[PDB]
Parts: C-alpha cells; sequence; structure tokens
RNA sequence: AGUACGGCCGCAAGGUUAAAACUCAAAUGAAUUGACGGGGGCCCGCACAAGCGGUGGAGCAUGUGGUUUAAUUCGAUGCA
RNA sequence: UUGAGCCUUGAUGUGUAGGAUAGGUGGGAGGCUUUGAAGUGUGGACGCCAGUCUGCAUGGAGCCGACCUUGAAAUACCACC
C-alpha cells in the first residue's frame, strides 16, 4: 500500500501432495473457513481427473494451469483525465493466482453435478484449451491486444 | 428469408428468455447469435464447444492442423 | 507490377492521424495506408502504434512492385513520425535516407486562434 | 534533415536532429499567439532565467549537506 | 457619474468640457493571521487500487419519519 | 489510344481405374528428333498441385505406340473442329 512493503505468510504444503502450489488452490476454493471441505473437494476432483487425463496428479494440474494463466492484463491507468485501460504485464506470482481464481469461479458456474465434478470438468477442459477459464484468459488477452496502442 | 427478416429473427432470438438450438448453414447468422457450437465431423463425431464462433476458431487456431485446401472441383463434361 | 526498384515513402504525421504513401522517385503513388483507416478509428489512431500498423499495412499492398530501397520523407508533428520508419525497416525495406520535409513558413500566413 | 547511412549503420539517427527546431517551431507556428503575448512570454522567460543565475551566483550555501 | 443639460468638434459611432438632487457611513491602499482554491510540492490511512464478504431485491426483528389515535409519553436529526 | 467482330498462328482440356493431366470422333501405320538429342543447369506462364508447356547453353540418335487387366487411346500432322 502507501508506506511499506508487506511480508508474506509462506503457506503450508498440501497434505497428500508435497507441493504448496495445490495448497494455495485449496485456499482459493475455500469458503467460510471450511478447509476440510475445500481439500476434500480438490482431492476428489483431482483424483477423478487422473482417470480422465493420464498424467499422474500434479502434471495434469500444471498443464491445466499453464493454459489459463495469462501474461498481460489491462488496468485503468488514466493520465490527463483519461478513460482507457493500459495493457500491462502480469508478474509471475499473480499469474498462478489469476489462473486459480478463474478456474474456481468458472467451476462455481457450469452447474452440472456436485462441486467434485464441476471442478473436475473445468481442469480437464483447461488441460485441452477448452473451458470457461481458458476462455477468460483469452478475453483479457484480447482486451490487451485491442489496447496495445497505449504503453 | 431475406436479410431484413433474417435480422429481425436474429434480434428476436437474442431477446429470448428460454434457450434455443438452431441448425443452419449461414455462418454469419449462426455467429451473430450462437453461444454454444455443436459441430459435426467425419466418422460420426459431434464435437461440442461451449462458446461462440470467434472463440471456436480461436480454439482451433490454438490447437490446429497444417493445411488449407478443401475442394477438388471435379467436372461435368466428358 | 512494373517492377519499380527505388521508391519513396511519405510519412504524413499529424496530431490526429498518420498517412503513409509509398510512391516512386517521381511522386507517382503506388499504395497508401492510414492509421485511422487501419482499424484504429478513434483516440487510438493518434498513437505511435497505429502509425506503425499503417506502415505494415502500407508495406503490404506494395509488395507487387518489388521495391528494394526507400527514400523516406517525414512531414508534420506527430506521434507516428518515428514509429513508422522502424516499421518500414522491419518490413524488409532498405532505408536509403531519411528527410524531414515539414513545411515551415518564413513568417507567412496567420494561424488560427488558440482554443480556450 | 537528410541523413546518409554509409555502408553499416542499422542506426539512422536524424531524431538527433534537434539542432533544427522542427518540433518547437511546429508547436508554435500552429497557433496565433498575439502581437504581445510573445512580448509578455519572453519577458517572463528571462525574468525567470536571470533569477536562476541570481541563485546560481549564490554558491556559498549552508545546510551541511 | 465622467452621467444628465448646455456648448464645441464629428458623416456617424461618439469625443471633450462637465453638474445637481438624492443616498451611505463608509468606500479605499498596503501588509498580517487564518480559511479556502476545479493552485503547486511532499507525506499519510482500508482513501483509492488488488481481493474477500456484504447492504439496496424477499420474509421477519428493531429503531426512526410520516400518518392515525383518547393517547400513540419524552428526548436523540448529516458524517458525529 | 482503344472497343467489337472475323481469319490465321500458338497455347491450352487433373474425374475413377492406368504407367500418367486421357477434349471429340479420326484413320492410319510406326514415325518423331538428328534442320542436333530420352537429359542437367536455368527463365517465364498455367497450375483441379499431380505436374506438361515453355526461352536458352555444351553435350545432339533416344523418348511414346504397338502389349492390354480401364466406359475410350496413346500431341504420331494437316483438318473443317
Ligand atoms: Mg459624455
Ligand atoms: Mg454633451
Amino acid at each position: 500500500p502507501r508506506r511499506r512493503v508487506i511480508g508474506q505468510r509462506k503457506i503450508l504444503p498440501d497434505p497428500k501432495f508435497g507441493s504448496e502450489l495445490l495448497a494455495k488452490f485449496v485456499n482459493i476454493l475455500m469458503v467460510d473457513g471450511k478447509k476440510s471441505t475445500a481439500e476434500s473437494i480438490v482431492y476428489s476432483a483431482l483424483e477423478t481427473l487422473a482417470q480422465r487425463s493420464g498424467k499422474s496428479e500434479l502434471e495434469a494440474f500444471e498443464v491445466a494451469l499453464e493454459n489459463v494463466r495469462p501474461t498481460v492484463e489491462v488496468k485503468s491507468r488514466r493520465v490527463g483525465g483519461s478513460t482507457y485501460q493500459v495493457p500491462v504485464e502480469v508478474r509471475p506470482v499473480r499469474r498462478n493466482a489469476l489462473a486459480m481464481r478463474w478456474i474456481v469461479e468458472a467451476a462455481r458456474k457450469r452447474g452440472d453435478k456436485s462441486m467434485a465434478l464441476r471442478l473436475a470438468n473445468e481442469l480437464s477442459d483447461a488441460a485441452e484449451n477448452k473451458g470457461t477459464a481458458v476462455k477468460k484468459r483469452e478475453d483479457v488477452h484480447r482486451m490487451a491486444e485491442a489496447n496495445k496502442a497505449f504503453a | 428469408l431475406d436479410i431484413e427478416t433474417l435480422r429481425a429473427l436474429e434480434n428476436a432470438l437474442l431477446e429470448f428468455p428460454g434457450c434455443a438450438m438452431v441448425i443452419s448453414h449461414d455462418r454469419w447468422f449462426l455467429d451473430r447469435i450462437a453461444t454454444h457450437i455443436l459441430d459435426y465431423q467425419d466418422e460420426g463425431k459431434v464435437e461440442f464447444f461451449e462458446g461462440n464462433f470467434t472463440e471456436y476458431e480461436e480454439y482451433k487456431k490454438r490447437t490446429l492442423g497444417a493445411d488449407a485446401l478443401e475442394p477438388k472441383r471435379i467436372k461435368y463434361k466428358r | 507490377r512494373k517492377q519499380v526498384s527505388d521508391g519513396v515513402a511519405h510519412i504524413h504525421a499529424s496530431f490526429n492521424n498518420t498517412i503513409v504513401t509509398i510512391t516512386d522517385r517521381q511522386g507517382n503513388a503506388l499504395g497508401w495506408a492510414t492509421a485511422g483507416g487501419s482499424g484504429f478509428r478513434g483516440s487510438r489512431k493518434s498513437t505511435p502504434f497505429a502509425a506503425q500498423v499503417a506502415a505494415e499495412r502500407c508495406a503490404d499492398a506494395v509488395k507487387e512492385y518489388g521495391i528494394k530501397n526507400l527514400e523516406v520523407m517525414v512531414k508534420g508533428p506527430g506521434p507516428g513520425r518515428e514509429s513508422t520508419i522502424r516499421a518500414l525497416n522491419a518490413a524488409g525495406f532498405r532505408i536509403t535516407n531519411i528527410t524531414d520535409v515539414t513545411p515551415i513558413p518564413h513568417n507567412g500566413c496567420r494561424p488560427p486562434k488558440k482554443r480556450r | 534533415i537528410k541523413v546518409r547511412e554509409n555502408e553499416p549503420f542499422d542506426v539512422a539517427l536524424r531524431r538527433f536532429k534537434r539542432s533544427c527546431e522542427k518540433a518547437g517551431v511546429l508547436a508554435e507556428v500552429r497557433r496565433r499567439e498575439f502581437y504581445e503575448k510573445p512580448t509578455t512570454e519572453r519577458k517572463r522567460a528571462k525574468a525567470s532565467a536571470v533569477k536562476r543565475h541570481a541563485k546560481k551566483l549564490a554558491r556559498e550555501n549552508a545546510r551541511r549537506t
């Protein structure tokens, strides 16, 4: 914010798979402080994706992530009383965060079955460049291309 | 239908609360209204794609194949 | 066609638009493109990018002539009076020389009143 | 204005031509100022410039870095 | 009120010379301390930005306004 | 400078099967090329992209039919086309 540089919280590794990448995903899907529910959904959905993809557990998560994590984004950057969005690059840390938020939001849409399946479908579509999350990354990528004049 | 009735139908379809499935061969008319693409291919596979025609083409470009020549234009005479 | 070898690229950079014309050495226009008419109509047509695109759009549509060298003539105060030679060079052209033909009166006609 | 490249440049710098006004004079002859706004403008222009010298003259300043 | 009237000057626009009745207890200059500025500089804070979750829609609870009432006791009224 | 027509000279005709771009009947036999080749290097045009037509260069005598399993046969002329 205004004054300082704030610290980090360093997160805790995911129980079943020793990667903090999936731990942050569980935290994003978390609602109302119910972490046991959040991990239960993620574990089940990632397991029923292992039957749909072939990659074991984590490769099939990253190849979904790498498809929906963007590279540039437009933010309101007025100068002279302006109303146009300057396309700017996204730092690598935010790229994962924007990817996870988009996947979870899309999964909360596309109501087909319980949350286990809705998540499972979305990562499978992300793994093949098809879902609503990968569509959203294209919308922002297309909104930055339209604004590429401003730099 | 002509272009005028076509545009009127497109507007009426847009102002629809329910849902519709439209079979057509007019790519432009289908593109101006379609939100989910159900496209038939060879060997009886019906590829389903949630999105409009712009993002359908973008998905194909994202995972595409290298060629562009459909026809042969065989003949009539002899 | 006509396989012209040495051409002349005219950059008309205004505060609101950029116009690129590649002619021959005698001033016969071969092709032209504008930042405004290249899909940037609005507040984005007065940007160094829109002039760069108009130079790509004007390097295209003169490939029929096989132009190798380009004498560049820049004219006007504009955002795209520099981001255009880079696009002309990046389109395979060999910039022979660059000239700023910007009309400066020797204290001639009276300009308009300033906008308050 | 005109610039010749010789054999190797890849670097055409006639943007370095700021010795010629071009921009400063295009931005000025583009509007009718007044017969006397330039008179006021130039008087303001170097009433400030002389003061800047009347400050640069005072180089015996205190305040310990 | 540099106005009216009268002179003089002007093709005219008008210029110049130039009052009074009446009316007010001030008008005014410079500088001071503040406050304010769609003035400038620096800095801040959930102020914005980045997010999460709400309210405004529905039912009910509670308070208020109004309106009713024999009385709907009185008080609190931007933030506060 | 053109527009239109007409006569010539060229160039051109990818279905499937076929050796590979096969217009139609021909009507006949072998001619073609050596008046320098079946080619390699090169340039343009067409290109249903397989490709065959082309201006050249030293080298210049071998390319198809005929044989048939394809609805048809082999630019091997002038034809009126
Ligand atoms: Mg007077
Ligand atoms: Mg008078």
